[PDB]
Parts: C-alpha cells; structure tokens; sequence
C-alpha cells in the first residue's frame, strides 16, 4: 500500500548528535529528533549546523523526522 | 653587550677611557694594554666606530656578570606572559566548552594573553554567527578578568579572538 501520509516539511539545523541525528528547528514550527537519509550518507553529503534540510515526517509521531534533502 | 677586548684590539691608537669613564687621551694599543696591566683591569675596545678607535679600562668579565645578572632579570621580565591559544569548533558540547572556559581563566590569572581562536572546515554560512554565539559568550562570562583586545576577526579557514586580561 505504502502510505503516503508522510510529511514532506523543510527545517534548518540546530543542533548535531551522533550518528546523523539531528535536532533541527523547522519551518512547521516544534525541533524534533530527525536523522539523516540513507541516500546522503552514501553520498557523503555533509550536514552541518545552520541549514535548511527537508524533514519527513510520520503523523503517528512527529517528534521523529527523516532527513530527505542536501540542505 | 659583547665587546671587544685587551688582546682582540688591533686598532693603533685608541682615544684612552680608564677605569670609570676618565678622559687621559690618545695612547697606543700597546700603551693602553700596559696601562690595563697597571691596574689589573682590561681595557675594552667599546667602539671601532668612534674617533681614534677606542679602548676603556674595566674588569670586563665582572662588568659582563653584573649586566648578565641584571639582563637577567630584564630577559626573565621581557617574555613575562604571551600568548595563550585555545581552538574551539563550530559545533561545541557543553562539558567541553566548561573546560576550555576554565583553561581560559586560570591563563588570565597566570597573566597571559589569550587568542581564543576557531579553525573551520567547509560551511563558512553558519560559521560566523556561531563563532559569536561561543566567543562572545566566553568573554562576558570573563568579563569580571578579561578585555576584548581582538573581536570577530576572520583568516579565512579560522577565525580568531583576542583576550589581555584586566589588571597588568
Ligand atoms: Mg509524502
């Protein structure tokens, strides 16, 4: 089925933390847990702090993200 | 400092300086050596550029230490506190900052000037804001100990900061 409820939003980067998981203050409003795409680790696509990233998001918890795109 | 002495003297005729800064004339460098002799001293070829290049009578070696002793004191006060440096980085955890927060202290304490210094990567976009965000915040915690010297100063791959403390 996949659903496609995911929530396509763009935040800028607070703050780093291990293994790509990134505090990351949106557009949308709250800083939620969201870590990096498989896709731009392979890529080696370094995110930093101050950037503005698109962060998908799962209504059954918005509080956790997925890095989408470079910056 | 280093001067040139009793048996280094080559010049002919050397406008004579005895012992404590007399004036009896112009005598030969042999003459001048006997007069030494007379009274034990040596005689010191100060200046090759002067007028008759002269020759002045004084226990050199003794005269040396003296001036080593004071120099001394001098060379020990001329370095005396320079230049502290601590790198931070753009991203910082909070222990990390403490730390270096209190190295930073004890340096002013000790008397020594800080360069409260950042070197960068790629992603200059960020980077100066949260330079600021760091550095600024630093310095007003030290505020009550140091003086903003250098600000937000770039270098180009770094960034760089200067703290002197407050009282010299
Ligand atoms: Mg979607």
């Amino acid at each position: 089925a996949k659903e496609k409820d995911t929530i396509r939003t763009e935040g800028v980067v607070t703050e780093a933390l291990p293994n790509a998981t990134f505090r990351v203050k949106l557009d949308s409003g709250p800083e939620i847990l969201a870590y990096i795409s498989g896709k731009m680790r392979m890529h080696y696509i370094r995110i930093l702090p101050g950037d503005r990233v698109v962060v998908e998001i799962t209504p059954y918890d918005p509080t956790r993200g997925r890095i989408v795109y470079r910056k | 400092k280093e001067y040139l002495t009793n048996e280094r003297i080559r010049a002919k005729q050397v406008r004579v300086v005895g012992p404590d800064g007399k004036q009896l004339g112009i005598m030969d460098t042999r003459e001048a050596l006997r007069l030494a002799q007379e009274m034990d001293l040596d005689l010191v070829l100060v200046g090759p550029n002067a007028d008759p290049p002269v020759a002045r009578i004084m226990d050199y070696s003794k005269w040396r230490y003296e001036q080593q002793m004071a120099e001394k004191e001098a060379r020990k006060k001329a370095k005396r506190t320079e230049v502290k440096s601590i790198k931070f980085r753009v991203k910082i955890d909070e222990h990390d900052y403490q730390t270096k927060l209190g190295h930073i202290k004890r340096f002013l304490q000790e008397g020594h000037k800080v360069k409260v210094t950042i070197m960068f990567r790629g992603r200059e976009v960020a980077h100066p804001e949260l330079g600021e965000r760091i550095l600024n915040r630093v310095t007003e915690d030290l505020k009550d100990l140091a003086v903003v010297e250098m600000k937000p100063e770039m270098l180009g791959r770094d960034m760089n900061m200067l703290l002197a403390p407050v009282k010299v």
